[PDB]
């Protein structure tokens, strides 16, 4: 599936 | 820790736990070939050679079928750090990979924590699980087997400042979590553990948003936990993180 972001959605 | 209760088996995929002669401290995987701890763990300097890492414990000191050990092939303690103050209390072990070229190999009991936004101002209502293997209680005889986990209230410098909770000892670069009331937090054994804190604006909600640095007495009344705030140090952690 990927990796899920660490990012500010 | 002291407050809390045994975390599942897969709720704390980051931690590590961080072994060398008869010491022991926790960290967090923040990239696979990369653990943030507290430097104060690492302040008598003992080699890379002797420190043993193990990723996806949930037994102190006990094999297990997800557990992976890894050799440390050099680490970073802050150039600022003072063991009078414990003010930047954080250092980064880089991890030895193999001929492979990995060094944590990622599964669902090993997997990174996502560094802390840094930008959104910080607030009291936001709140964080801490975790460890260190004393349960104050006065404990020994370590925790199990891993522990609690959930903490952050909380505001200007309250923790404040001549009643840790007044002048609160410096740049610290954060505290707990309970004016007392109960719930971490303890002598917690070292370099990982405090994960609610992100409304991150993708997974969850950041890492502090090391566990210090305190006074387990879970006493009008003493939280201080901790390194992890969000006042992305630049040092992105830049000695090329590397
Ligand atoms: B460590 O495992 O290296 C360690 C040694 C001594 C003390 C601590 C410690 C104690 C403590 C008491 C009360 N509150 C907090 N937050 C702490 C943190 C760390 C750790």
């Amino acid at each position: 599936n990927g990796p899920l972001s660490c990012g500010q959605r | 820790v002291v407050g809390g209760l045994v975390a599942l088996r897969g709720a704390h995929p980051y931690i590590a736990a961080l072994y060398w002669g008869h010491s022991f401290c926790a960290g967090s995987l923040i990239a696979p070939c990369w653990v943030l701890t507290a430097a104060h763990c690492l302040q008598d300097r003992p080699a890379p050679e002797d420190l043993t890492v193990v990723l996806g414990q949930e037994r102190r000191n006990h094999s297990c079928e997800p557990c992976q050990t890894l050799a440390v092939r050099s680490y970073r303690l802050h150039e600022a750090f003072s063991p009078v103050s414990y003010q930047h209390d954080l250092a980064l072990l880089r991890l030895q990979e193999d001929a492979d070229g990995s060094c944590a190999l990622l599964s669902p009991y090993v997997q990174p924590v996502c560094l802390p936004s840094g930008a959104a101002r910080p607030s009291e209502t936001t709140l964080c699980q801490v975790a460890g293997w260190g004393h349960q209680f104050e006065g404990a005889e020994e370590y925790a087997s199990f891993l522990q986990e609690a959930q903490v209230p952050f909380l505001s410098l200007e309250r923790c400042s404040a001549p009643d909770v840790h007044g002048s000892s609160i410096l740049p670069g610290m954060l505290c979590a707990g309970f004016l009331e007392g109960g719930t937090d971490a303890c002598q054994g917690d070292s370099g553990g990982p405090l994960v804190c609610e992100d409304q604006a991150a993708e997974r909600r969850l950041t890492l948003q502090g090391i566990i640095s210090w305190g006074s007495g387990c879970g006493d009344r009008n003493k939280p936990g201080v901790y390194t705030d992890v969000a006042y140090y992305l630049a040092w952690i992105r830049e000695h993180t090329v590397s």
